[PDB]
């Protein structure tokens, strides 16, 4: 029932079309009842790895400025602290 | 920001599903599981039926789903046209084309190429080489179902064709796999995909493996599997088509280092909703265009891989009389899928660049770009 | 062996009743000097 | 050059040098173009073809500077922007051409300054006489002094920026004081002879986030006064805020940016990481993969930050393997870690986030390669610093390892790193270590089940792992190992446990499954009837849970045994009244009904199961369009031979 | 406000029992074995109702909808309509025998080859009233579209029945999802309701919709339902394995409220919903075997049946796990007006069919 047998068998047909009918026919359960519940793997199932699996800088958000090539509202002690278009600065909490 | 307008339709060309579409700059060609080549004329007026100028032929009984037509002036005056087609049993066929001075009828002439030898494999893929300075001759590639990629040379010379095997390429893998895919670049590079989700690079020249990619995560066995491969007509890019579990994906890899550049995605990285069924360079290789099972054609920018636009084909878009809104079990074509598409050049379909799709109604159509 | 596997290795129910009864730059470098 | 083409450009100046090599400006144009091109190239993302440029570039300074004896600023410009491509592509580190930059460094005339390098301590002769010292180090400390040798004052304040730039680079990818002191210096310097740039000042604040929040908010502000169209200002204003804490500033920043400039994946990660401070999973979810989706590849963070979301978010959620969504997230983020190891890879947490990701995808192969990097990283970590808390987690990676020699079929290798990790972690005492002991005896004993099927150190191991935790996944693995067995006692024993189990603790649906399916095989018509009867009287929710129907098709089978008629359609009957838009339901009710269901994507369905459903329509048409989709199909292959 | 039961008839069926549906005549119920069963409503003081039965075996692979229409044309018209778990749209006309009033069913082939290639899952008939000319009928199909007919008793008195296709109403979302309930207002409205929670009015005159609702597991809708008289919507959807009810204005789609009692309305998932004539009282069934009688202005809980217990402080009580104390219970429920039921006339009557395959009769009292 291999596949390269089928397809040898494909090369037998020779010469209106018509869309004709296929005469194909759509333990076994037994072996599916085993894989699906009975089966001890090889691979653990995620199950499994639910139980035995633990999880494990903001200047690398940020992008630093290009070199250059030049050759071919408000105050306090003298710093800035209130950015424009905003009313409150900074505050940590 | 391009924009697509189309010119020409026909509805209900073929009798069953239409899996490949091919063209030249004399006509355009395409291929249906109902057994026909049928041959379009591409010097076609403005507000003309497709259908009034066109011919047909029967090849084989299973179906086809694939074809290519290599048309080149190979003496001084000597026309040259063939269409390769392969079968749904596995048969590799050729047929030339030629027209009358009478009424510009075309001749379907059968040629037999291929030896006793090599008619007992099964063929799945075929692409034809076109010489450019690369080499003298032209070249055939074709892969079969176990996995073998075939590289012929063409000697149309008095006319008495014949077909010289150069070699074959093996799977790279045991036990083998199926090889869906295969392409020739210009510069002489040959891509397999298989279903598994690897495709291997070897050279024309010498036939000796380059690279081996793999795209796969895979936990189910043929999840992955690689649908289409293209070449870019002038840099060296590679663009792979496969299957992520439910969706579509574009890969875009290098093959001067063998490197994975990126893929392609619309606001996970997916390209389209279902699988992508086809892909299609521009001439100047600018372009890339996408056929999804989803019904769209999408078009993407390859310098900043963004997508430009999207055109929605609905069985409404064709004469009412050959409109086809349902199947033969009563499933709605409303958005049919796209099988097939591929870039004209400029100058063919009579200047801008053209585009033919074949889609899940059993319809073909024609688009041009605005501009 | 590395230094740390020879230092670990220097250092070294009713259910279960049931059951009973059953680098290369810098090497570079110093050569080139 | 200027307009993209680069390849006529460089074959027209390579031209142009090849018969007449003896001009500097035509070599140091052919080197300009190079850089540029290179620098396109990694933009794109070529970087393999990006590194090869940089050494072509690098090799054609050597020929300057060297052969020619010609020196000038922009040469050292040039190469100090080429030596920045070998530390982002720090997967290529290892191919920087150490020899031609000594020989470069060493054929130099430099006066040599030591305001900056009593604080930097980088000079020629330390970096040569180097012992024990990493690439990317070495990598950094060229591009430094590469900085450092390009020597009214509007080049001296170019030249201290530059300088300062690299210190920056190299404070970031090393983290050590010293280099953020040259880079304050560096910037002070420069500040004091051109303070319109409206860049130094970006840099300074950059350089001193955690020294002074007041300083590095002078800045930021005076860098949009000089400069008010540009975004990246407020980004690291928001940074600042959200580093200290305050949320409400950072995030009307970002919503500000947002709104001005959309398309920009930063203010979406930033708002993600706003979210995830506040308690909130759902939206900070859906704004990492927004800010994942909309920066291609061009952000190695965002991918970093969704990998592990995406790993947070189905670590312990009770997921199924026949989950389609949640293995194409899996296979996302498995791709989006493999693009972020190309750039930054030895790093422990992307390590560890990638071989977990693996083990659920069942790719060993990789997982293999990634766990002795990290082995490997971990053990270098111990020589550098030989504290010996390393101890425990070079176990709980032992044990990893262990789990993935499992799934390779090396029994010997696994119980080899499970008796290790066992006997490192044998005080335990803690719930970090009670899963890494877990895991030990569970590879030990199914490594020895597998390995010539011994069976006493199997039972010993079992029974420790039952004195441990008495769970209700580890009752049924060892219930079916009993039972793979195939003795009689053995095959007693599995099921007593598995009805103590019951017994001991509340009913439950896998045990009821596995008991069923022993039942059903072993053709016990005695317990059938309880196990039907059991069976049919799920409540609600447990039906809810189970979406993939285990329960009616084992009903099913149970009743056509039993009483030999079809009466088990009656179960899929009242499973598609409830649950009508569920695939597995209208298998066994209706073909069509199914096929339609799963077409437009009104379910997910893949090209398998798809091309599957089309052959069932037996006629020529759709067996055609299946064959199509899945070639290799066997049944598809057999429809189209029986059609003719 | 007290109800009290009337007849019972246990094991009526051999597989569940899905829906039911009344008329003046009789009450009709269909089943999983693919059966349709007629029990006769002008049954005697104290008589067994399965006296008063009749079978018929309409497909292999079960019913799970029906509904019938009774009308006086010109006349008798009863037709029933049903669907089959296989998809099949099938329709039958009811008479009744001179001499032995022995019931007599006859199959009516009402669509073309074309039509007969859908999967339809929901259908309603809809009553030709004063705004209304001809009687109609609405269905949803598995693809989230709506059909709706025109039905024609008569050609050009000759009996010649035809169905007349006016149009189709696409589903509001891409991509579609299941269309698992319908209803169709005497004003000339038509709601549908989906899997995924969602509900969309359109127009009966010109087949448009109206607008859309949106209302955690379960989120399906199990049933919509228009108050017989006045603007009124009401819709029984699932949260987590519990049910819940809501109410819209249906002018311009406002939320009103939701019906809570100590904000779900039952244990389990809400499987039917009933108005009476007068629209001031609605009944739930539930999946917990319960039956909960609400007033419609107060939006208060009026009384409540239990169905594993006749004997007659009403509260949600769930165990450990989360799942209700109570057994599972009502598939559907549905009002009799006043005089359909014989019996000591002037009251309302109610039905009911169970999970223990039993139907069950109450009348007010």
């Amino acid at each position: 029932s291999s596949i390269q047998e089928l397809y040898q068998s494909l090369k037998e047909i020779t010469n209106l079309f018509e869309d004709r009918i296929t005469k194909l026919d759509f333990k076994h359960a037994n072996d599916i009842i085993k894989d699906r519940f009975l089966r001890p793997s090889n691979a653990l199932p995620w199950s499994l790895l639910d139980m035995v699996q633990d999880v494990p800088d903001y200047k690398e958000l940020l992008k630093v400025p290009d070199p250059i090539n030049r050759t071919s509202h408000k105050d306090g002690q003298g710093l800035f602290d209130i950015p424009e278009g905003m009313n409150r600065g900074i505050k940590p909490m | 920001s391009k924009v697509f307008i189309a010119t020409a339709n026909a509805g209900k060309a073929h009798d069953a599903d239409i899996f490949s579409v091919s063209a030249c700059n004399s006509f355009t060609v395409s291929c249906s599981g109902d057994g026909y080549l049928k041959v379009w004329d591409n010097k076609l007026l403005d507000n003309e039926n497709p259908k009034d100028k066109s011919y047909s032929h029967f090849v084989h009984k299973s179906g086809l789903h694939h074809v290519d037509v290599l048309q080149a002036i190979e003496r001084d005056a000597f026309e040259l046209c063939l269409v390769a087609t392969t079968s749904f049993s596995g048969d590799l066929l050729f047929y030339r084309i030629t027209r009358e001075d009478e009424t510009k009828k075309v001749i379907f002439e059968k040629l037999d190429l291929l030896d006793s030898d090599m008619k007992k494999h099964s063929f799945w893929a075929l692409k034809w080489g076109a010489s450019n300075d690369r080499l003298l001759s032209h070249r055939l590639v074709a892969t079969d179902v176990k996995g073998t990629t075939y590289i012929w040379k063409f000697h149309p010379f008095n006319w008495s064709p014949t077909l010289e095997l150069q070699g074959t390429v093996e799977s790279p893998m045991t036990p083998s796999q199926f090889a869906t895919s295969v392409d020739i670049s210009e510069r002489g590079l040959i891509a397999t995909g298989f279903n598994n989700g690897t495709v291997q690079i070897s050279e024309l020249s010498t036939l000796r493996p380059l690279y081996n990619f793999e795209s796969q995560h895979s936990m189910i066995n043929n999840s992955n599997s690689i649908r289409s491969v293209k070449f870019s007509p002038q840099g060296s890019l590679l663009a792979i088509a496969h299957d992520s579990n439910s969706f579509g994906c574009i890969t875009l890899y290098e093959t001067e280092f063998g490197e994975r550049i990126g893929s392609l995605s619309v606001p996970g990285e997916f390209a389209h909703s279902s699988w992508v069924m086809s892909l299609s360079f521009n001439d100047s290789g600018e372009t890339l265009c996408s056929a999804g099972w989803d019904g769209k054609l999408r078009f993407w920018d390859v310098k900043t891989k963004e997508r430009i636009t999207t055109l929605n084909m609905h069985c409404d878009d064709i004469i009412e009389e050959d409109i086809l809104a349902v199947d033969e079990h009563g499933d709605s074509l409303a958005e049919p899928g796209v099988f097939d598409v591929k870039f004209l050049k400029k100058g063919w379909r009579s200047l801008n660049e053209s585009l033919c799709c074949v889609c899940l109604d059993r319809s073909i159509r024609w688009f041009r770009e605005a501009g | 062996m590395s230094l740390l596997e020879q230092l670990a290795r220097k250092r070294i129910s009713k259910s279960a009743s049931l059951l009973e009864r059953l680098v290369s730059l810098s090497l570079k470098l110093s050569a080139l000097k | 050059c200027d307009v993209g083409e680069y390849l006529e450009s460089l074959d027209i100046l390579e031209k142009v040098c090849q018969e007449a090599a003896t001009e500097e400006s035509f070599q140091i144009g052919l080197v300009e173009v190079l850089m540029r091109c290179s620098l396109d190239l990694y933009s794109q993302g070529f970087l393999l073809k990006s590194v090869s440029i940089a050494k072509d570039t690098i090799e054609r300074i050597k020929i300057i500077i060297s052969e020619l004896k010609c020196e000038n600023q922009q040469v050292w410009i040039y190469l100090s922007q080429v030596l920045r491509l070998f530390i982002w592509i720090e997967s290529k580190v290892d191919t920087l051409p150490v020899e031609s930059l000594v020989s470069i460094f060493e054929n130099s005339q430099f006066s040599g300054s030591e305001e900056i390098d009593s604080v930097d301590n980088i000079k020629i002769d330390t970096l040569l006489d180097s012992t024990t010292d990493d690439n990317v180090s070495i990598a950094c400390k060229f591009l430094i002094l590469a900085s450092k040798y390009s020597v009214a004052g509007t080049v001296r304040a170019s030249y201290w920026y530059n300088i300062g730039i690299s210190e920056l680079t190299a404070f970031i990818t090393l983290k050590e004081p010293q280099y953020r002191d040259a880079a304050i210096f560096a910037f002070k310097k420069s500040i004091q002879l051109q303070s319109n740039t409206s860049e130094t000042w970006i840099g300074l604040g950059i350089a001193t986030m955690d020294i002074n929040f007041r300083v590095s908010q002078h800045c930021f502000i005076k860098a949009t006064a000089l400069e008010p169209k540009a975004t990246n200002t407020w980004f690291n204003l928001a940074m600042l805020g959200l580093k200290k804490k305050d949320t409400e500033f950072a995030q009307q920043v970002l919503n500000k940016l947002q709104s001005l400039a959309p398309q920009d994946s930063s203010p979406w990660l930033g708002m993600a990481l706003i979210l995830e401070e506040q308690g909130d999973i759902i939206g900070s979810s859906k704004l990492f993969a927004h800010s994942f989706i909309l920066s291609n590849g061009r952000s190695k963070a965002a991918q970093f930050m969704y990998a592990k979301n995406v790993l947070e978010n189905h670590i312990n959620n009770g997921d199924d393997e026949r989950d389609i969504e949640t293995v194409e997230k899996l296979t996302t983020a498995s791709i989006a870690l493999e693009q972020f190891f190309k750039k930054s890879p030895d790093s422990q947490f992307a390590l560890q986030c990638a071989l977990l990701t693996l083990e659920r995808l069942h790719h060993y192969e990789n997982a293999n390669e990634l766990a002795n990097r990290l082995i490997g990283i971990l053990e270098k970590k111990f020589e550098k610093t030989q504290d010996e808390r390393e101890l425990f987690n070079f176990a709980i990676i032992k044990g990893q390892f262990a789990r993935i020699h499992l799934g390779l079929g090396n029994f010997e290798l696994s119980i080899e790193n499970a008796d290790l990790s066992q006997g490192i972690i044998s005080e335990s005492s803690d719930e970090k270590s009670m899963k890494t002991k877990i895991s030990n005896h569970i590879c030990l004993g199914l490594s020895y089940f597998f390995l010539n099927d011994f069976d006493q150190t199997l039972n010993q191991f079992q029974e420790l792992l039952s004195i441990s935790k008495d769970s209700k996944h580890l009752v049924v693995l060892i219930a079916k190992v009993l039972y793979d067995v195939g003795e009689s006692d053995t095959k007693e024993i599995a099921l007593q446990e598995l009805t103590e189990y019951i017994a001991t603790s509340g009913a439950d649906l896998l045990v009821t499954l596995t008991i069923a399916a022993m039942s059903i095989l072993d053709d016990k018509r005695e317990d059938l009837s309880i196990i039907l009867e059991e069976l049919k009287a799920l409540p609600l929710s447990k039906q809810i849970i189970d979406k993939h129907k285990d329960a009616p098709y084992l009903i099913e089978e149970i009743t056509k045994r039993l009483y030999r008629n079809d009466t088990g359609k009656q179960v899929w009957q009242r499973s598609a009244y409830f649950f009508p838009n569920n695939l597995k339901v209208w298998e066994r009710l209706d073909k069509n009904i199914q096929r339609r269901i799963a077409s437009n994507g009104q379910n997910k369905v893949t090209a398998e199961e798809m091309s599957k459903l089309y052959c069932e329509s037996k006629n020529l048409r759709s067996i055609q369009r299946g064959m199509f989709l899945c070639p290799w199909n066997v049944t598809a292959v057999k429809a189209l031979n029986e059609c003719f």
